[PDB]
């Protein structure tokens, strides 16, 4: 009432420049001081007053005005700078004058350094408050690798270097980082090249209206890409005329549909009373009565609640400190400043801007409104509070495919199998063939003493039929694959089929070649043991060859992949086929020598069978038909041995050729070698 | 005497590191002040420098500037500021009090922006004033491929960006850029990887020892690499604790670039003295304090102040920081200063000093001056005697490679050609012997046309070797490309006749044992081979191809490598043609060998040469398969493979003709 000893606040309100906040944060401060002076509850003995200067957001002028504030008549108790560069200057200087600095409009991360600015506070949150929100979405939608294109302003660099540490605590990875000055052609082209899905674009509006024209040109938008921008652009920043870009307004709307934006909630979205008995709607209505222009064309309108709440936080701190006297403050005592600092630190109240609490670094904690551009108009899809970690979703995120896209395209490794129909058909033919083989072997062994089938070497044809049966039995495991066997039992199946087919062919063609060979060598100038020992030595050398193969270079499973094909069950899925073989390190070199050895024996057999065509001998009387058996076996083997290699891929045709050659060789061999030798014994004796 | 007051903001304390600058330049300021006082340049007035202590802290510096504005006399200018943050804070605000600042130790490029700092001047060259000097040193030694190894701090980033900006428009290109942060030895995969010889470094002292240690660990030092780094490191900076014995070895001959403290000339300066007299009297005043490399710039700064105040007086006092026109007058009076001081010609271009840049080079214990650049005249000069290179000539920007076609040894070719011509005249002598004794009954016991075809095939196999042997450096290019076809025509025709005749004889002997047209078979064999060869020429003619080896070996060492390349005659898919013809020949050869073994002990009076033709088939078989295997296996060195193929062909044909014709001469003549 009477004492009313005034307490002075020095303030710098930018009425022009990069951010004309003082055009609306200064009226909001004035009004606020009234509510602190008209209420007898807070600071009744004292009265808060305001000396202010126009800073224009130029530190060069703020330096002169800081001289005017600190070196003129009334002693200030606190400083209230606006934008961020002035705030950096003033907050570094005021350490020497023992002053508190309480900014209302600075968003730089750099100001959260408690070593440079040991007495700085602000009701405007740091720009890094967006980062806890973004991560919360990346964990909600499961994305785990991210691209970050930015403009090279220091605020954006500090924001992204905080985002890196914020994600690497959660396991997410930033795979790509690009920085540009004014023209983003190269960064966005490298993003299209590297195939980045989730993008975080940190740049101003004029840079954005160029980035997104180059995104429409490069087609980096659409159904599989999502853009995370900043929320404080104008709500029609993509529809205004701009000659620096080349994409009509009908485009540049299509490149932006569906991008998420985070902003700070400056005003309270409820309709409750603050610590000044006033709601957000009527605070806005009351401030609009002061401004001499419309709030659409006045600057700093979206920040006036922060100036109001800074005035109120200061008032409540002064009301909590004061039996400390504020009328005897001078720039050399550091105790009264410590009192005001400890009362300002532990600040918690409800203002027009919401709940007002400061960090350990003096930055205010606030809410983040998350919204999404849907059809050319932003729609609020949620809120998030980082302090108690509460995300309030509204269930309005209209995605293009129903579900949000993924961080990268998945590849499904599909195995290929031969069609089971053809396998089972050839297997049943081979089973009837092997039962015919054992029938013919039993027939030959029954009549051992007829002396007409003793003039034909009987044991040699028995060994031929046994080898034929072993080849027909080895057709079976040749068709088996990963459809039935599995990984652990694979090498046993391949090794078994190798040994069975090798021994079958060796024994059959050895028993047929020793007969042709000895008929020729007796014709040109007879004994059972020599005849048996020759085929025994032949199959023994082949057995030793296959054993050295096994021992020096075992056969093992090997997968070979194909070119990627679009499988189309989903619009965005990609699958790569795989074929499973049994192979050694150098199977082709090792198999080639064996195939050549057998081919040379087969051609030698053909020549010997044609040379000894009409010769007649009584100790072996069936060479005339053994020759035509050899001709067919050799023709089939020397033509389906290379085809099994040229068609190593297309496993169905490889199996078809190989197994049809085996079964037809077996059938014609046993027929032309045993049908006459039984027909002459059921029609002539 | 009415004073003219000047504000001198410097760190003068004992604990601040840069205080040594503010304590080493004060002798020079005292010299300049006392000499302006004795000379009476400013006759009615007198110059008074008030010294204030900005401890290189933004807060203390701004408080000192404020306490000078309030509790101090009427200042007309500001003099000094050695730390960049405080100097920036004050330089941006000068325009509010109309004060003009002249610095002498603030070298940061930032202050060159004359939109933020239109009232700032400095007598010391900027940090990015060394870039034109580097450009002149490069255009002076023809270096055009340069690799930059910067560091990711602000100052080095500005120097690097101005380097990028100044090499524009010139024929010097930057191949690669490295921007290491704290451990510089990851540039190995990039600097060496692109193989750059002229490295431009911009990094601070503590990283220079790590760079010159990683360069020794990688061997980026020696007669072939050049390092161009900043030269403002303290003397003996390489004492940071590869060993010192190897760190010095990797540092030998790096070129440091810095500003020149004192001009080397001997013209009488505006002070009436020469730079050497000033240096001597300064070191006489500099009794106990440390010598600071900035003293000449502070001397020239005080002289610029005095001349500017004089020139502003003669164009006209109560100054109170509110007078705009007087500050504008002093600004115009300082924009046209032009005189000679102890650091060279003092003249400003957009507030920046146009000074001289010193080039120095590390020589075996310490850095010695090897040249100087002059920016106002833009001329580089180099002291030829002082500069030295570890190589006999200055390093080159880019290593290049020379072809050096892989040749075959000419004397070995000559020796093998002499042996083959000896064998060819021997074969022609055997043919003449056979045609002479044609009607002798013993020669009639062997089909003579078959032996004459054998001898014709042997002489053609002896005549193909002259074409097959050629390296390709003895003949022209396109003539060579149309000669690899004749070599194979003659080789396959000679082989087909020389083998078909003895094959005909062995098959006929075998067929007549078990129980004219004998030459038709070789006619059909030559017909099928001619068809194969004409199809070969028709669908994919033998082309000319060339292959390259490691490019590594340098025997002479001209700093340029050699690219050993080898010639060949191939086509698109010649592997299938080689396989086809080799199989067609090898299966038939084996078949003939089998017929020769089955028909070994036979005796036929009509064809008496049955056994020795079989031995010839055996030797032809063995030698031909061995020759083909070695020819396909040892394509690496053409000398050894040519030698082996020549020896095997000559041996095969000579043994064949010996076994065929020699006994039918020894048993016939005697
Ligand atoms: C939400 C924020 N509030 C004020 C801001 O913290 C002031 P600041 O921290 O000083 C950064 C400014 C300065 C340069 C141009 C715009 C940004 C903001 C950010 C960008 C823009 Cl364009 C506006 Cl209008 C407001
Ligand atoms: C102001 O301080 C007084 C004294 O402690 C206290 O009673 C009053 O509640 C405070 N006012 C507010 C709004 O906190
Ligand atoms: C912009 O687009 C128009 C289309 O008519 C074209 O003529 C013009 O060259 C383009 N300019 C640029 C800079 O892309
Ligand atoms: C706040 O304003 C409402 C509106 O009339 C009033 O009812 C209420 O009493 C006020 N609360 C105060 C003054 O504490
Ligand atoms: C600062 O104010 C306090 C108030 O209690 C008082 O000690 C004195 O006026 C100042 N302190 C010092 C140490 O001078
Ligand atoms: C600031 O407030 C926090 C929260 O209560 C507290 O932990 C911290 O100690 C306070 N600072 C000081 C200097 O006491
Ligand atoms: C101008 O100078 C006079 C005398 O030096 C001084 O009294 C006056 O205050 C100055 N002007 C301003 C604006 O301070
Ligand atoms: C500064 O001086 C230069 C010549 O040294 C002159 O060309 C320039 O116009 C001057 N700047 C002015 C007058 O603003
Ligand atoms: C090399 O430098 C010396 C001394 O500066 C000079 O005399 C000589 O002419 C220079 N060489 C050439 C080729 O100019």
């Amino acid at each position: 009432h009477s004492e009313r000893r005034a307490v002075y606040i020095g303030a710098l309100f930018p009425m022009s420049g990069g951010w004309p906040g003082g055009q609306a944060c200064q009226p909001a401060v004035e009004m606020a001081l009234e509510d602190v002076n008209s209420r007898r509850d807070i600071l009744p003995d004292y009265e808060l007053k305001l000396i202010h200067h126009d800073s224009k957001c130029d530190p060069g002028q703020a330096t002169k005005y800081l001289y005017e504030l600190l070196y003129n008549d009334p002693i200030k108790i606190i400083l209230m700078p606006g934008c961020s560069s002035v705030s950096t200057l003033v907050a570094e200087a005021a350490r020497m004058w023992n002053l508190i600095v309480l900014s209302y409009g600075s968003s730089s991360p750099a100001l959260s350094n408690r070593q440079r600015f040991p007495t700085f506070f602000r009701t405007h949150p740091s720009a890094t408050l967006h980062n806890p929100t973004r991560v919360k979405l990346f964990e909600k939608w499961g994305w785990k690798k991210i691209a970050t294109i930015q403009q090279t302003t220091e605020v954006f660099t500090s924001t992204l270097d905080d985002l890196e540490e914020r994600v690497k605590e959660a396991g997410i990875e930033i795979t790509f980082r690009q920085s540009f000055f004014s023209d983003p052609a190269v960064p966005v082209k490298n993003l299209k090249r590297q195939d980045a899905r989730i993008i975080v674009g940190l740049f101003y509006e004029t840079e954005a209206r160029k980035v997104f024209c180059e995104v429409y040109k490069e087609r980096l938008f659409g159904k599989k890409y999502v853009w995370f921008l900043i929320g404080w652009y104008a709500d029609n920043w993509f529809k205004i005329y701009d000659p620096s870009i080349n994409c009509t307004v009908d485009e540049m709307t299509e490149a932006v549909e569906g991008h998420i934006t985070t902003e700070i909630v400056m005003l309270n979205p409820a309709n409750t009373r603050s610590i000044s008995n006033m709601t957000s709607q009527e605070f806005v209505e009351k401030l609009t009565k002061r401004l001499k222009r419309h709030p659409e064309e006045t600057g700093g309108f979206q920040e006036a609640p922060l100036a109001y709440d800074a005035i109120w936080a200061l008032a409540l701190a002064l009301n909590k400190t004061s039996g400390v006297r504020l009328e005897d403050f001078n720039y050399n005592n550091q105790t009264i400043t410590d009192q005001i600092y400890r009362a300002m630190n532990s600040s918690s109240f409800e203002g027009v801007s919401g709940h007002v609490v400061f960090d350990a670094s003096g930055s205010r904690m606030a809410w983040t409104l998350i919204e999404q551009l849907q059809g050319g108009s932003y729609k609020k899809i949620g809120y998030y509070d980082s302090t108690k970690d509460d995300l309030s979703w509204s269930k309005t995120d209209k995605w293009i495919g129903g579900s949000p896209p993924a961080d990268q395209t998945l590849v499904i490794k599909t195995f290929r199998f031969l069609s089971q129909k053809l396998f089972i058909s050839v297997s049943v033919l081979s089973s009837l063939g092997i039962v015919l083989a054992v029938v013919c072997l039993s027939f030959n062994i029954y009549n051992s003493h007829v002396r007409y089938i003793q003039n034909s070497q009987p044991n040699l044809n028995n060994l031929t039929a046994v080898g034929c049966s072993l080849a027909l039995a080895a057709v079976f495991p040749l068709g088996l694959d990963g459809y039935h066997i599995g990984r652990n039992q694979f090498p046993f199946v391949c090794q078994a089929r190798l040994w069975l087919l090798g021994l079958g062919f060796s024994l059959g063609y050895g028993s047929m070649f020793t007969k042709i060979w000895w008929v020729h060598t007796v014709f040109t100038k007879l004994e059972p043991w020599k005849l048996y020992a020759t085929v025994g030595l032949l199959v023994g050398m082949d057995v030793l060859t296959l054993a050295i193969w096994q021992i020096v270079d075992p056969l093992h499973r090997t997968i070979e992949t194909f070119a990627k094909e679009e499988p189309k069950e989903d619009i965005d899925v990609s699958i790569l086929p795989q074929l499973e073989h049994c192979s050694s390190r150098k199977m082709n070199t090792w198999l080639g020598i064996f195939y050549g050895y057998k081919g040379l024996l087969l051609l030698l057999g053909i020549f010997l069978a044609y040379e000894t065509k009409s010769v007649s001998t009584e100790k072996i009387n069936d060479h005339r038909a053994v020759g035509m058996a050899i001709y067919n076996v050799a023709v089939l083997c020397l033509i389906t041995a290379p085809v099994t290699m040229i068609l190593s891929s297309q496993q169905d045709a490889a199996f078809a050729f190989a197994s049809l050659a085996i079964v037809f060789s077996s059938y014609i061999t046993l027929v032309v070698l045993f049908v006459p030798k039984m027909r002459r014994l059921i029609t002539r004796g | 005497s009415p004073p003219l007051s000047i504000m001198g903001l410097m760190p003068l304390t004992k604990e601040v590191a840069k205080g040594s600058i503010g304590r080493g330049v004060l002798p020079a300021v005292e010299l300049a002040i006392e000499q302006i006082r004795n000379e009476s340049l400013l006759r009615p007035y007198f110059l008074d420098l008030r010294l204030y202590d900005t401890e290189c802290d933004n807060a203390k510096g701004l408080k000192a500037f404020y306490d000078a504005i309030k509790y101090g006399p009427n200042h007309l200018m500001v003099f000094g500021g050695v730390c960049p943050s405080v100097t920036s804070i004050i330089a941006e605000s000068l325009q509010g009090w109309n004060l003009v600042q002249l610095s002498f130790a603030a070298t940061t490029p930032v202050l060159a922006d004359k939109k933020k700092y239109p009232y700032f001047f400095r007598t010391v060259p900027s940090d990015n004033a060394v870039n034109p000097a580097i450009l002149k040193l490069l255009k002076h030694y023809q270096w055009k491929r340069v690799g930059t190894l910067t560091q990711d701090v602000q100052r080095f980033s500005e120097v690097r960006n101005d380097l990028t900006g100044v090499l524009y428009g010139e024929d010097i290109e930057i191949s690669d850029t490295e921007s290491f942060s704290n451990d510089p030895c990851t540039s190995v995969k990039k600097l060496k990887g692109n193989d750059v010889r002229i490295i431009l470094g911009q990094f601070d002292q503590n990283m220079a020892a790590k760079v010159f240690c990683c360069a020794y660990e990688e061997n980026m030092y020696g007669s072939k690499y050049q390092w161009i780094i900043p030269g403002w490191y303290e003397p003996s900076w390489w004492e940071q604790v590869c060993l010192r014995k190897n760190l010095l070895a990797a540092m030998e001959g790096y070129i440091g670039v810095d500003f020149e403290p004192l001009s080397s000339k001997q013209i009488k300066t505006i002070s009436g003295k020469t730079p050497q007299q000033y240096e001597r009297e300064y070191n006489n005043k500099r009794s106990g304090v440390g010598p600071s490399k900035f003293h000449g710039y502070a001397y020239d700064g005080i002289w610029v102040i005095a001349k500017t105040l004089q020139r502003a007086m003669e164009t006209l006092q109560d100054f109170n920081y509110t007078d705009h026109t007087l500050g504008r007058i002093i600004l115009n009076a300082m924009n046209e200063t032009n005189f000679f001081g102890v650091t060279g010609q003092v003249v400003f271009r957009n507030g920046e000093r146009m000074g001289t840049i010193k080039f120095t080079q590390f020589q075996d214990s310490r850095e010695v001056k090897v040249g100087e650049y002059n920016a106002v005249a833009d001329t580089l000069e180099i002291i030829n005697d002082t500069i030295r290179f570890q190589g006999s000539e200055p390093p080159k920007d880019k290593t290049i490679i020379l072809e050096q076609l892989r040749k075959i040894s000419l004397p070995l070719y000559s020796i093998l050609s002499a042996l083959t011509i000896l064998g060819m005249i021997m074969a022609s002598a055997f043919l003449f012997f056979n045609i002479k004794n044609r009607n002798q009954k013993l020669i009639k016991m062997s089909s003579p046309y078959m032996n004459n075809l054998i001898i014709l095939g042997g002489m053609l196999s002896y005549a193909s070797i002259f074409l097959f042997g050629l390296d390709g450096s003895f003949v022209s290019e396109k003539t060579f490309e149309t000669l690899c076809t004749v070599r194979t025509w003659i080789l396959t025709v000679g082989y087909t006749t020389a083998f078909g005749a003895m094959f005909a004889k062995t098959w006929r002997v075998h067929a007549i044992f078990k129980n004219q047209k004998l030459l038709v078979i070789v006619g059909g064999m030559l017909l099928i081979d001619l068809c194969i060869l004409i199809c070969w020429q028709a669908v994919d003619p033998l082309r000319r191809t060339v292959e390259k080896y490691s490019m590594e070996p340098d025997p002479a060492g001209r700093d340029i490598s050699i690219r050993p390349l080898l010639e060949h005659c191939e086509n698109t898919h010649m592997t299938i043609w080689l396989g086809i013809v080799y199989a067609y020949k090898g299966l038939l050869m084996l078949f003939g060998c089998f017929l020769a073994w089955e028909t070994r002990n036979v005796s036929i009076p009509a064809l008496n040469d049955s056994k020795y033709i079989g031995m010839s088939v055996y030797n032809v078989g063995i030698m031909c398969i061995i020759g083909a295997a070695v020819s396909f296996l040892t394509r690496d060195q053409p000398n050894v493979q040519f030698c082996i193929v020549a020896l095997v062909i000559i041996f095969c044909s000579t043994i064949t003709l010996c076994l065929v014709f020699v006994p039918k001469l020894i048993t016939l003549r005697t």
